[PDB]
């Protein structure tokens, strides 16, 4: 997965948002937040050492 | 109870019909009465005192 | 086409949304705990809150009652007819019922051994004392001459024998009892063909095809029993291991011809026709009701405020509707609205009158309280403050010291968990003091009272101890009569009774009596 | 005063009664001092800011 970190109002956090591809995570990201009057700051890609 | 019997029948006193409800000065207060008023029901017989 | 955003927006548009309507729309990657906690905070920092089908049964009902189409003049006509057609052939269902007629002449015959009463046996027949005691004979004679008719000329008699018991009208609860014998001797029927068939069929190994087919007709004799096996068939031979069972169950099959006095084909017949009528009739009037279910809330809308609730009195009234439609015939010509008004509100009030306190009160109370009430609004402006405690009742019927009283109980209890002053979380019940508890003080008291008087006891001797001891309930249960104390002290009489004034004289002077004597407080 | 105005107008009366100052109620009066008294207690209503 991949969390992205979305900041609006008095503070911020960070989101699980799956998908296949960083880029395919930032699109799935801003789609699912941006409309809601939600900015979107950062995107990262889950590591987990395993 | 029947200690109680026991107790009326050895020193033969009549149990009272009539339970103390009386209007008590309360405890650690010490005044002076400088007034008394006596409000009657509309039909009711006054005492002596009002 | 997001489905945040949808979210959000319903929780913006409306602003204000709950826990439950922002978990059912969640983004499809969160399902997780610190994935929803934290979207709370989210969207309590913006649009704060938290926390068809509407629900609530008034409108569920009104909908469903608001599908039922309208009668019409005529129609009314045709349901009640319907209805017509559907109970008497019931109660043709009933008289053609050998044991039905039988029981009405027992019972009657309980009647005049005084063993019962009139008013358990009949209403009245198509209407005193002296015409029951003759129609009765008049009955018993139809009974009696269609009796020894049983040898082709009897089916003109049972119908003259229907025609006289159709003209009483009986107790319903008599009538019911009757329908409810009958259909248990078909449950005992179905028994007996039950047990005959499952040991053919379901055991025995043959088809109901074959069974059935000299079964109808007979079902008593062996024609289809003994004069069968023999017929060298695949499921014949297979009836010698069961036939004792069948022909040992056969005999109460029989037994029944004999004791409703009709054959096991006929028995069936009427009843199923009986069946047929009650459900016609049912059926028809169930229709009545639920065009007229709306005249039941018109009605009810006047009633709101009384202490029940608007579906309470929609319901007690549709009761009443049931029973409009039970007890009305068309052929009065009675229009059946402004008749079923009647028995809604009836019901109505009569259930309000009941079940609207906490504390029920009788009718007559309600009235009596409700005559107060009216006379307490004339006098009200025009003794300029209010009337008098004492003057109401002068101008009731009734000795007038009642008004107490009567305006004393009808106040309804106050919640106890009402808001009292301060506001806080202090309620009236907080308040209330245990008077029935014993306080611990004197619980204290009374065990030491208990070990004193043990202990001046231990002082007397051991037959006046014993004999005090029993002359009250001291260390034991049930104190006795100074009789039986004799009894249980061999010597008796007033032998006990001196020997009690002869503890209590002794335990009377200042040096055994001190030590309890500062508990006469 | 109860004005029954004659049907089909112009609008008279039939009758119409003055039936005297029917009393409604008796309302608390203000003592020089700005107070009331509720029972037999001085109460003050304080003027609000709205």
């Amino acid at each position: 997965k991949f969390w992205a970190t979305v900041e609006s109002s008095e503070h911020s956090f960070e989101v699980p948002i799956y998908a296949e591809t960083l880029d395919e995570a930032l699109e799935l990201a801003e789609w699912q937040y941006v409309p809601a009057g939600f900015e979107v700051t950062r995107v990262r890609p889950c590591v987990a050492p395993k | 109870t029947p200690e109680e019997k026991l107790l009326r029948a050895i020193f033969g006193e009549k149990a009272s019909d009539v339970k103390d409800s009386s209007l008590r000065v309360p405890n650690g207060v010490s005044g002076t009465v400088i007034d008394v008023q006596v409000f009657t029901r509309d039909g009711v017989e006054k005492d002596k005192r009002a | 086409q997001s489905q945040l955003k949808l979210l959000v927006t319903r929780g913006k548009e409306q602003g204000y949304l709950t826990y439950a309507e922002v978990n059912d729309h969640l983004p499809e990657d969160i399902v997780d705990s610190d994935q929803i906690e934290d979207i709370i905070q989210m969207i309590n920092d913006m649009g704060i809150q938290v926390m068809g089908r509407t629900t609530d049964p008034v409108r569920m009902y009104m909908r469903e009652m608001g599908t039922v189409e309208l009668l019409t003049r005529e129609g009314e006509i045709d349901i009640a007819k319907r209805i017509e057609d559907g109970i008497n052939q019931v109660q043709c269902s009933v008289a053609e019922y050998p044991e039905a007629i039988t029981y009405l002449l027992e019972q009657y015959d309980r009647v005049e051994a005084e063993e019962a009463r009139l008013s358990d046996l009949i209403t009245g027949f198509v209407d005193d004392p002296e015409l029951a005691r003759e129609k009765f004979a008049e009955l018993r004679a139809q009974y009696v001459v269609t009796r020894d008719t049983i040898k082709a000329t009897a089916q003109e008699e049972i119908l003259k024998l229907s025609e006289v018991f159709k003209q009483f009208r009986l107790v319903p609860k008599q009538f019911d009892y009757l329908v409810n014998s009958m259909r248990v001797m078909m449950d005992r029927v179905r028994t007996q063909e039950r047990l005959i068939m499952k040991l053919c069929v379901e055991q025995c190994k043959m088809p109901k095809k074959n069974f059935i087919t000299l079964f109808t007709g007979n079902e008593t004799s062996d024609t289809w029993f003994n004069a069968a096996i023999a017929m060298n068939k695949p499921w014949s031979e297979k009836l010698h291991d069961v036939s004792e069972e069948v022909h040992r169950a056969l005999q109460k099959l029989q037994q029944i011809e004999e004791e409703t006095g009709l054959t096991i084909e006929q028995v069936k017949d009427i009843n199923r026709r009986m069946s047929i009528g009650e459900a016609k009739a049912r059926r028809a009037k169930k229709e009545m009701v639920e065009a007229n279910l709306r005249l039941v809330i018109s009605i009810a809308k006047k009633y709101t405020n009384r202490g029940l609730q608007f579906l309470d009195l929609i319901q007690e009234g549709n009761i009443g509707l049931m029973k409009a439609v039970d007890k009305f015939e068309y052929r009065r010509g009675y229009k059946f609205s402004t008749y079923a008004t009647w028995w809604i509100r009836q019901a109505i009030t009569r259930s309000i009158a009941d079940q609207a306190r906490t504390i029920r009160i009788p009718v007559h109370m309600i009235e009596t309280i409700n005559k107060l009430n009216r006379i307490s609004r004339q006098m009200l402006q025009e003794m300029g403050r209010e009337p008098t405690p004492e003057e109401l009742a002068e101008r009731m019927l009734m000795p007038e010291d009642k008004i107490r009283k009567v305006l004393k109980i009808a106040k309804e209890p106050i919640s106890m968990e009402t808001p009292i002053g301060d506001d806080e979380d202090s309620h009236l019940g907080d308040f209330i003091e245990d008077t029935t508890l014993e306080l611990p003080l004197d619980s204290a008291t009374t065990e030491s009272l208990r070990a004193a008087t043990h202990d001046v006891l231990a002082g007397l001797t051991a037959r006046e101890a014993k004999v005090l001891r029993m002359r009250f309930g001291i260390d034991m249960n049930t104190d006795y009569t100074l009789e039986e104390v004799g009894k249980q002290f061999d010597v008796t009489r007033e032998r006990i009774r001196q020997i009690e004034a002869k503890a209590l004289r002794k335990l009377r002077h200042p040096s055994r009596s001190e030590v309890l004597r500062s508990f006469l407080d | 005063r109860l004005v029954i105005y004659e049907r089909e107008a112009p609008e008279g009366t039939v009758k119409d009664i003055k039936e005297q100052e029917v009393y409604m109620g008796e309302i608390p009066l203000m003592t020089d001092n700005g107070t009331f008294v509720i029972n037999g207690t001085e109460r003050v209503i304080v003027s609000q800011l709205h």
